[PDB]
């Protein structure tokens, strides 16, 4: 296969620290996930991720009111603005201070930004998307004004409706009113009188009343009325009223001015929304146990979006219907393992939070969170059938869920109490093997019986990796006795052939055509063994290829750090030609299993807020008291629940205290996609899905000189030789041209074209018609294509079965979509109509 | 060492699996998925002796047969099979 | 300052130390040459790593082996393991890792027991 | 212009021109140093290193010939109108043009210097001074000096102000006269004559820190310092040779630094334009010399290609540092030490660039997916024998890959005083470079200090060896370079043939460096141990495939399977890697003579540039040429691929750059340059193309406009049951909208108050949601039933939210009892029309499912629409028999073929 | 001594099980006291093997 992997969407986390945004249409939700920004399309269930990546976590998101330009601010103020229709990175520009407020003007020409005390209003740069004859300038941002008439952190900035004034809400307890240019009857007045600093100052619709919401839970109205001695008027205060959330301080409020309603989210997680100018409590409820960090409102006004930072906890709330639109949760611990579903539409990941959840690859949302484990969940696995999921965990139980009814029909335990750390399951789905670190025996239960079949034994150490062979005949265990075992269980003799290695076994993986196995040791080397004649046929010494390190709290050079020089997990391709290998390090290696070379190396994260993402830390961050990202700075926090350190001394694997400042980078699980053309990896930032880039890269198959798109359309339209045109298009390998000729040939000549089509281009054609069935609205046409293809090349595919397994799998799931989506409805409709017609 | 296993029971309803799904704008299942009622037909109704009629018995097959229509030979054989189960226990 | 690599080799109870240094091309076992130390038919077991790897790899090194224990067969297998592992470890430390990987690939493609000693444990059919 | 590449910035260029810099003190801690690109200005900060603060936009239409830096604004005068070019004077602030000056109409002269003081800005052109008033930026008058001879009118030197002198400029003439001019009333007020009138032309003049003392520097050699109101000479110094006239002078306003102890004031630095050494004078006793800082920049030679000279000296205000800027693309600042007495200073800041045009360019390969990307590091080999690593992100983190202690060697030789030169102390000029950072070890590549170019491997394997291999001009060795350490590598590989190197390449894995001589021999070296591994051919018939002519363009497959090596005379040979034998040749021998090749990994395509002015693109797997391009009217100077593979860009010697679409096999754009391009390099992601021109020192970065805005350019030049498009999510939750809202309700209800607000304020567009598209669905359906076509009602119902669709499907009714007034019969007939037309099968079935689900009672009790249900059942039964047989056949046969052995 | 042990596990020679441990406060339970040992490429491990004269350089 072609190993040209770009970065497709991030997944597995839905929100991290930062600002939330809606589209001006109201459908897309822009949320920051570490150092990237996902877009969740909510009208059609979709999601994507912008191709940029900041060096630190996102601080702010802003969006131009036309909709097109997004401006994302990292920590330390590095800004990237990008075009949202054509998802491309446009400008990089560094505000030199940490941005703590940001707001674009509703006219669209300006944007104001609050760096800690400063307030800079900038022009919005002219872009190649908007000008006809235009290009990228060098320094596109032109500063308009700077205001340092201020004394503490600028916590909020809100423009007017006519975009001539704006309000800056502060941490020095005073909101101020500023102008864009010098107006006639205006002085830049201050609005003093609070108790704990303003959260937000907002205008009204007709800009007379301006409201200020402060941190203690009080919202005050401000009007331009005369002083009580009566030209002479003053911005003074007409009434004040208080949210009576008892033992909490409000963290974020928003105000929809067209519909006049104010929402406020508090420290105890219970938000409340109020029809403001008379202050009637519309309602209030508790969305989160921890707190609420960022609230935004729809432009229409009918949706609210809340984000809690300590967990994932992103949720949109439709308030008049009183129901969630989405309530999504990312993992707040280390993602221990993951597996794709055998269809390939959804992946399921298991973290040390205790929960497992099933994410959908499109639309990026978790669809079910199984929460029966009472401790951290280790390896999860599927069967061949794909309906049953088996999950092991440290609470001692291998549970067994059925995904058509969503309930664990089995739970398995060992009689003496163990804590399972690895597991495998027979592809028939009838035998589960699992192994732990406490005892060195390896347990086997039956799924259809429920009781313990056996304790296999012969290991002189804890068994680290288990793998059942995909045909179903051989278990392979790998353990810290520097050994692996070919267990043959299902035969009448139960036998064990040892493979003696050089160090502790860390990972075991099979080839799909089961004759080969790759086992990854603790030296950092991969050894490719054969399973029939148990001899090592191949080997890679891969320490240097994965060694990228130097965490904080690491007094070795990144070249001398041992521990990030091994492969904790390895997976073959669905082709079987390329391993993918990932350990406790920044790099993912993609090896070839025949030619034994590293085809491509990837970097999981650019994010410098994680700990081990650059192998040469700079000496600017080393003070005389250790590094600068190591001093405990909890005491400089305004909130007590942020100041309290409920951490346990020496707890590597999770504690609920979980200081978690600068977490390490480690790839704890990798998996290829069963439909091919993608893999994904569970990092600490999220769940990165890499995929092949075929539409942005010219790559012909075996091309001649007289074969152009013009010549292909010429022999299509003039000559009308459909087989020649289709073979020329598949030879050029341009998907638009292939789609054009594929739709252009007629449905009676499909059979002639397929009968005279070549068998070297048969699997590419099968993959193309599978994609066209799953995407295009030409369903009967693509099904006639599939029918003619399998009826003509029937014995060839059944004779091969290994060279074409992924093509048959994607054709099978395309017709599974068409079998479950339309024909159940057609049959149910015709039976209901027959009954109602028969009275 | 984790904990001794203590029995915990979970009450599932007869709602569809899209009531166990998480909150999102639309389901991830198709149109065929979403009618699976989260408890099997064996839990909706299972024919047994505790839910049989007065005159009838239910067999191991789940079929109501009455004691009046049952012959003497089948009565003797059913008595022998129940006595065989009692001897096994 | 000197380039020197000490590698062990193992069989039932026959053990072999092989010290490989920068030299002119000699191989000595117990102070006597490699063409002398064996039974007359097992010298083809001794010359196996040299004939796999070619003589150009052994042109630069000087290997000195001591053996103790075992019988004639176990000592011959220990000598050939010490030879193969010794030249692979020298090419690991003092020339390129690509040459180390090429030597390891050729030796593993011939016989894995030239590099990894597999002991015979007792586990019959339980 | 072009249709693809838009100009961005000339990078690698800090001070290439004769225009001197200008320094302005910011506050008490910073100095802004503003130099001239040639079409823009760069302002650097001095406290922050010399990192670039501002560069000036837009690019001025002619070359900038004068500059000055007032309070914030930078004034820049451009254009010599004596040869064609338009002229002007522009006021920039923060790198953007904020004002323009109105030049007079009868100004046909270049404009030599600008001088701002009082409220007046004053421009000395050549024989003429134009003076504006600065508070209003308006023209005031024009000073015309007069002469009797033609030559003596020329205003060389310039004009300067004395500090406490009200409204007076001091101009120097081509004759020895310094004329004082009152610029308010435009009146010549005094003239002061040269002493010993053999010294002819005033070369410069500078005010001392003493009051009313001016330092005039004549072309005959003397520096005088004179009271300009007493007209009496304070000091006279023979400061220059008659061939080397003193050109720039500057005084130390610190208050110390002279008198052989360092605690006495009165130091003056001076420089001539023909030398590269500055000279320091202690003015105390008679004005003795105290030190000469030798070779502060390159000394200019009329015979050599390397530029040189010193454009300006400036002591900063009240500080020991001296900022000097030379013509050899370099800006240095030196500092006098305090506690030991240093008569000559020591260097503290320096930025530099190429002192010659750039010969070759190479964007560095991408750090695998890291923050570098493909588009940060450019690698430029210049004609001044230096290899620079430019950074497009920040212009201060670019630094020369050092070849050793070259300046220490040139000072321990006699190369700084006055034999060869400092450029000749380096490796020869770089022909080509090839690099791969798969084994670049960063800063700690090989710890400790290593030898350079020599002509221990456990530590090399742990950390990392060399990254760049470099073929030089006429040397038999192909040198190697550490990239991450920014220094020269420890190896230098001879060809084997003894002839000079012609091409060089590196393997994709970063291990093997392949050199190819100009005699034919191709050798492969291991870069970790630096050892000769494989020779091509080793020693078709095995052993004989050797080239007969030079070897230009070898490149290795990324799988380490084949190396494809291209001869000058004729043929292209694919060799096996591990064997070293010839596998397959292709011979274009009697008609072409190939001058280069480029390779695209991830595409398996090779592009050869031949001597018939053509580019032949060959697939390396099928070994036949697939695309030939005939566009050039000169020799191809440099050509490159696109990272998509979709274009190939070629810059020929005719100074036209041509872009070819490779799938369409066509031209796209061909833009004409002002100077022929010498080197091209595209970045490893798609934004930047970089061209090194001929004559210009420092490369030109073009952006890629197609990544941002779509360009429609393809101009060949010379000079059946279908589904709908409706989202699956939308109709699949229309079919299921009861349980989806039941799961979307929260577990606990919201705590609404007892006094609940009745009549909540209206959200959404006019009381309803904002997703319903604005302009009576029953009116739509009934007028569509009055007409024949229901397409309006169907295209209205398609674009609805699912809640509103369930609402408009629940709100149908029988009504009056006629066939033309009921909505149920017309809805059934509309779905029947869609089943006949075969348009939206999935939506028709979903709509009918929920329709029968919530209207079965009326359609069971009524008989006026059971005929419509019968017709719907006829069409539905036909279509579902056909489609169910189809999808069941494909599903069952595919499930059989996936596993046929049970 | 405990001082030398804290120095060695700050320099990072000690793994517990399969993961290297840089924190000198990691509480070793009774069944992980059977799995604390040196790291992979340890100079301390080479020192022990060089003392015992079993320094295998492979």
């Amino acid at each position: 296969m072609k190993t040209n992997f770009k970065f497709s969407n991030l997944l597995g986390t839905v929100y991290c620290r930062g600002n939330l945004l809606f589209s001006p249409d109201g459908t897309h939700l822009f949320s920051p996930v570490g150092n990237r920004v996902t877009v969740f399309n909510l009208v059609e269930n979709k999601s994507y991720t912008f191709p940029f990546a900041h060096r630190k976590n996102i601080s702010r998101i802003g969006l131009t009111p036309q909709g097109n330009l997004l401006l994302s601010i990292d920590e330390d103020g590095q800004a990237i603005l990008t075009n949202v229709p054509r998802r491309v990175v446009l400008y990089h520009f560094s505000f030199k201070s940490p941005v703590t407020a940001l707001a674009f003007s509703p006219s669209g020409r300006h944007f104001v930004v609050g760096l800690k005390r400063k307030i800079e209003v900038w022009h919005v740069p002219s872009t190649p998307d908007t000008n006809e004859d235009g290009d990228l300038e060098f320094a596109p941002f032109v500063r308009h004004h700077t205001h340092m008439q201020h004394f503490d952190d600028v916590r909020h900035l809100e423009w007017s409706s006519d975009s001539r004034f704006f309000l800056s809400a502060s941490k020095d307890l005073t909101a101020r009113i500023w102008s864009l240019d010098t107006e006639e009857g205006f002085v830049p007045t201050v609005l003093s009188g609070h108790r704990q600093g303003v959260v937000g100052a907002y205008f009204s619709k007709d800009q007379e009343t301006i409201y200020t919401v402060s941190k203690d839970g009080a919202v005050f109205e401000w009007k331009y009325v005369a002083k009580p001695g009566h030209e002479d008027m003053q911005w003074r205060i007409v009434n004040k009223h208080f949210f009576m959330q008892n033992a909490a301080t409000l963290r974020c409020a928003a105000y929809h001015a067209e519909s006049n309603l104010l929402v406020a989210g508090f420290s105890n997680g219970i938000f409340g929304l109020y029809e403001m100018p008379d202050f009637n409590l519309i309602h209030t409820l508790s969305i989160s146990q921890n707190e609420i960090d960022f609230v935004t409102i729809n432009k229409s006004g009918e949706w609210l979006a809340f984000g809690a930072s300590k967990l994932g906890q992103l949720l949109v709330w439709e308030w008049q219907s009183e129901s969630y639109i989405l309530k999504q949760q990312g993992h707040f611990d280390a993602m221990n393992s993951l597996v794709y579903s055998p269809d390939g539409q959804r992946i399921v990941t298991a973290a040390d939070d205790g929960k497992i959840k099933v994410w959908d690859v499109e639309s990026g949302f978790c669809i079910v969170t199984f929460t029966e484990h009472t401790s951290g969940v280790t390896a999860c696995e599927f069967a061949k059938k794909g309906s049953v999921l088996f999950t092991a965990s440290l609470d001692g139980s291998v549970r067994a869920w059925d995904l058509i009814r969503y309930r664990n029909f089995r739970t398995f335990t060992a009689p003496e109490r163990l804590s399972f750390t690895c597991m495998a399951v027979d592809p028939s789905g009838e035998v589960i093997a699992a192994g732990s670190i406490d005892s060195f025996d390896i347990h086997i239960w039956s799924v259809q019986t429920g009781q313990l079949l056996d304790r296999l034994s012969g290991h002189e150490g804890p068994v680290s990796s288990l793998a059942f062979a995909p045909d179903g005949s051989v278990l392979v265990s790998g353990s810290w006795d520097r050994t692996a075992r070919i267990w043959s269980i299902f035969s009448r003799t139960q036998t064990s052939e040892p493979l003696q290695l050089q160090s502790d076994v860390l990972d075991v993986a099979f080839r799909p055509d089961s004759k080969q196995i790759a086992i990854s040791t603790l030296d950092g080397q991969l050894t490719f063994w054969s399973v029939s004649e148990a001899q090592q046929v191949s080997g890679v010494d891969g320490r240097r290829d994965v060694s990228g390190g130097r965490r904080i709290t690491d007094r070795r050079t990144a070249a001398n750090v041992a521990g990030t020089k091994n492969f904790n997990t390895i997976r073959y391709s669905m082709d079987g030609t390329c391993l993918l290998a990932g350990g406790n390090s920044k790099y993912i290696c993609l090896y070839s299993t025949t030619t034994m070379v590293l085809l491509k190396k990837f970097t999981v994260s650019v994010n410098l807020s994680l700990s081990g993402t650059q192998e040469f830390l700079n000496s600017k961050l080393m003070t005389e008291a250790g590094p600068v990202g190591l001093l405990d700075d909890q005491g400089e926090a305004s909130d007590l629940e942020d100041r309290i350190d409920r951490s346990l001394p020496g707890s590597k694997r999770g504690d609920p205290g979980a200081r978690k400042k600068f977490p390490e980078v480690r790839v704890s699980g990798v998996a290829f996609s069963p439909t091919g053309n993608s893999f994904c990896a569970a990092s600490t930032e999220g769940l990165l899905v890499y995929s092949l880039d075929n539409t942005v890269q010219f790559d012909p198959f075996d091309l001649n000189m007289e074969i152009t798109p013009a010549s292909t359309l010429a022999v299509l339209e003039k000559e009308k030789d459909y087989l020649k045109a289709l073979v020329m298009a598949f030879r050029l390998n341009e998907a638009g041209l292939i789609t054009r000729v594929y739709q252009a040939i007629p449905y009676t000549d499909i059979g002639l074209v397929v009968e005279q089509f070549p068998t070297v281009y048969v699997p590419r054609l099968l993959r193309f018609v599978a994609a066209q069935t799953e995407q295009s609205p030409h369903m009967e046409f693509c099904l006639l294509w599939i029918r003619a293809l399998i009826d003509k090349h029937g014995p060839w595919l059944a004779a091969n079965r290994g060279k074409v397994d992924v093509e048959l799998r994607v054709v099978a799931r395309a017709v599974a979509k068409m079998r479950d989506e339309i024909r159940r409805l057609a049959d149910e409709n015709v039976y209901m109509v027959d009954y109602l017609l028969n009275q | 060492k984790p904990k001794p296993p203590a029995p915990t029971l979970t009450v599932v309803s007869d709602v569809a699996t899209v009531a166990m799904e998480d909150a999102q704008p639309a389901t991830a299942q198709g149109v065929a998925g979403g009618e699976t009622s989260m408890i099997a037909p064996q839990e909706v109704y299972a024919p047994s002796k505790d839910t049989a009629e007065k005159g009838e018995v239910v067999t191991k097959a789940g079929i109501p047969i009455a004691k009046q229509e049952m012959s003497r030979e089948e009565k003797l054989r059913r008595r022998r099979r129940e006595k065989e189960r009692i001897r096994k226990a | 300052s000197v380039q020197a690599v000490q590698v062990f080799g193992k069989k039932k109870n026959a053990t072999a130390v092989a010290r490989c240094v920068q030299g002119k091309g000699l191989i000595k076992v117990n102070g006597k040459p490699l063409k002398l130390f064996a039974p007359e038919i097992l010298r083809a077991k001794l010359y196996e790593p040299i004939l796999i790897l070619g003589t150009d790899k052994f042109a630069d090194v000087d290997i000195r082996i001591r053996v103790a224990g075992g019988g004639h067969t176990s000592q011959v297998y220990a000598v050939r393991q010490a030879i193969a592992k010794s030249i692979v470890a020298y090419y690991a430390k003092y020339v390129d890792e690509h040459s180390k990987n090429l030597l390891k690939q050729e030796l593993i493609q011939f016989d894995r027991s030239l590099l990894v000693a597999d002991p015979r444990r007792c586990e019959p059919k339980k | 212009g072009s249709a693809i590449f838009a100009p961005y910035r000339t990078i690698g260029l800090i001070s290439p021109t004769g225009v001197p810099f200008t320094s302005i003190p910011l506050g008490k801690t910073t100095f802004q140093i503003t130099t001239s690109v040639g079409r823009a200005l760069q302002t650097y900060d001095l406290k922050r290193g010399l990192n670039l603060v501002f560069v000036t936009r837009p690019q001025t239409p002619s070359d900038i010939t004068a500059t000055h830096a007032w309070k914030e604004r930078v004034y820049a005068a451009f254009g010599d109108p004596r040869n064609g070019e338009p002229q002007g004077l522009w006021v920039f602030q923060r790198g953007k043009k904020v004002a323009e000056l109105p030049l007079p109409s009868d100004l046909d002269q270049p404009i030599k210097q600008i001088l701002i003081f009082g409220g007046w800005i004053v421009a000395c052109a050549l024989t003429r001074i134009e003076v504006w008033k600065a508070a209003t930026l308006e023209h005031y008058t024009t000073i015309f000096p007069a002469a009797s001879k033609k030559g003596d009118n020329e205003l060389t030197g310039g004009a300067i102000n004395m500090p406490t002198f009200l409204n007076k400029i001091f101009v120097g003439r081509k004759d020895g006269w310094v004329e004082i001019w009152n610029v308010s009333t435009g009146k010549l007020i005094y003239t002061l004559l040269p002493p010993s009138p053999d010294c002819g032309a005033v070369t410069c003049l500078q005010p001392t820190p003493a009051l009313s003392l001016l330092a005039i520097a004549y072309s005959g050699g003397p520096l005088v310092i004179q009271n300009v109101l007493t007209d009496k000479t304070v000091l006279l110094l023979e400061a220059g040779t008659d061939d080397a006239p003193v050109t720039s002078i500057s005084f130390r306003t610190d208050g110390l630094g002279a008198g052989q102890d360092g605690r006495k004031d009165g130091v003056m630095a001076t420089a001539t334009s023909v030398s590269g050494d500055v000279t320091f004078w202690d003015l105390n006793k008679g004005g003795r010399i105290m030190g000469v800082l030798r070779s502060a920049h390159n000394p200019p030679s009329r015979h050599n290609i390397v530029r040189g000279g010193i454009s300006k000296i400036e002591f900063l205000a009240g500080q020991p540092v001296i900022v000097t800027s030379g013509l050899d693309n370099s800006l240095k600042t030196w500092i006098f030490d305090e506690s030991p007495f240093s008569p000559v200073p020591r260097i503290l800041h320096q930025r530099s660039g190429h002192a010659a045009p750039v010969r070759c360019l190479h964007f560095l390969p991408s750090d695998f997916d890291g923050a570098e990307g493909g588009n940060k590091w450019l690698l430029s080999g210049g004609k001044d024998r230096s290899l620079w690593g430019w950074s497009l992100r920040r212009d201060g983190q670019s630094a020369e890959l050092s070849q050793g202690a070259i300046r220490k060697k040139a000072r321990k030789m006699g190369l700084l005083a006055g034999t060869t030169t400092l450029e000749d102390l380096k490796a020869p000029e770089i022909t080509c470079i090839a690099s791969s950072l798969n084994r670049d070890g960063g800063m700690g590549a090989i710890p400790g200090k290593q030898m350079i170019w020599d002509k221990n491997a456990e530590l090399s394997g742990n950390t990392g060896w060399e990254s760049v291999v470099t073929a030089h001009k006429d040397d038999p060795y192909a040198r190697t370079w550490f990239w991450g350490r920014r220094r020269a590598g420890r190896w230098a590989f001879k060809t084997g043939d003894g002839e000079p190197v012609s091409t060089v390449a590196i393997s994709s894995c970063g291990t093997f460096a392949l050199v190819g001589s100009t005699g034919g021999s191709i050798d492969m070296f291991n870069l970790q141990s630096g050892r000769h591994r494989q020779r091509f051919p080793s020693r078709f018939a095995p052993g004989t495939g050797r080239h007969t002519n030079a070897v230009t363009g070898i490149v290795v497959d990324p799988l380490n399977r084949h190396v494809v090596s291209c001869s000058l005379d004729g043929k292209v040979k694919f060799w096996d890697f591990i064997t070293g034998n010839l596998v397959d040749e292709i011979d274009w021998a009697p008609m072409t003579k190939i001058i280069g090749c480029r390779y695209h990994p991830g595409n398996d395509l090779i592009a050869f540039a031949c001597d018939d002015r053509s580019i032949r693109v060959v697939d390396i797997e099928t070994k036949n040429t697939i695309r030939e391009f005939w566009g050039c009217r000169g020799d191809i100077n440099d050509f490159c691929f696109s990272p998509d593979g979709r274009w190939i860009v070629a810059a020929s010697q005719d100074s036209i750059i041509r872009v070819w679409d490779l799938p369409t096999a066509h031209l796209i754009d061909a833009f004409r340059l002002e100077q022929p391009c010498t080197a091209l390099a595209f970045s490893h992601t798609g934004e930047y193309l970089a061209g090194a021109m001929e004559g210009s020192l420092g490369v030109q970065i073009w952006t890629n406009r197609t990544l941002f805005r779509h360009v429609p350019t393809r101009q060949i030049s010379e000079s059946m049951m279908t589904l709908s498009l409706v989202p699956r999510s939308r109709w699949q939750t229309l079919l299921h909208i009861d349980i989806i809202k039941a799961r979307n309700k929260p577990k606990e209800p919201p705590k609404a108050p007892e006094k609940a607000p009745f009549f909540l304020p209206p959200v959404g567009q006019n009381g309803i949601s904002s997703l319903i598209p604005q302009e009576t669905f029953t009116s739509k359906l009934l007028v569509g039933g009055a007409k024949g076509d229901y397409t309006d009602f169907i295209e209205h119902l398609k674009a609805l939210p699912p809640a509103a669709a369930d609402l408009e499907l629940r709100s149908l009714s029988i009504g009056n009892g006629d066939e033309a007034t009921n909505e149920l019969l017309h809805f059934i007939r509309a779905l029947t029309s869609r089943l006949v037309a075969r348009r939206d099968y999935e939506l028709t079935q979903a709509w009918m499912t929920v329709f029968l689900r919530l209207h079965f009672d009326l359609i069971m009790e009524n008989e006026e629409l059971l005929q419509a249900l019968g017709e719907w059942r006829e069409h539905q039964a036909r279509e579902r028999d056909r489609l169910s047989e189809l999808v069941g056949y494909c599903g069952g046969v595919v499930s059989f073929l996936r596993s046929p052995r049970t | 001594t405990v001082q030398a042990a804290t120095k060695l596990i700050e320099q990072g020679h000690v793994r517990v099980g399969v993961e290297e441990v840089r924190d000198p406060a990691f509480l070793v339970t009774r069944n992980m006291e059977d799995f604390v040992t040196w790291t992979v490429g340890s100079k301390i491990k080479q020192n022990i093997m060089k003392y015992r004269d079993k320094l295998d350089d492979f």
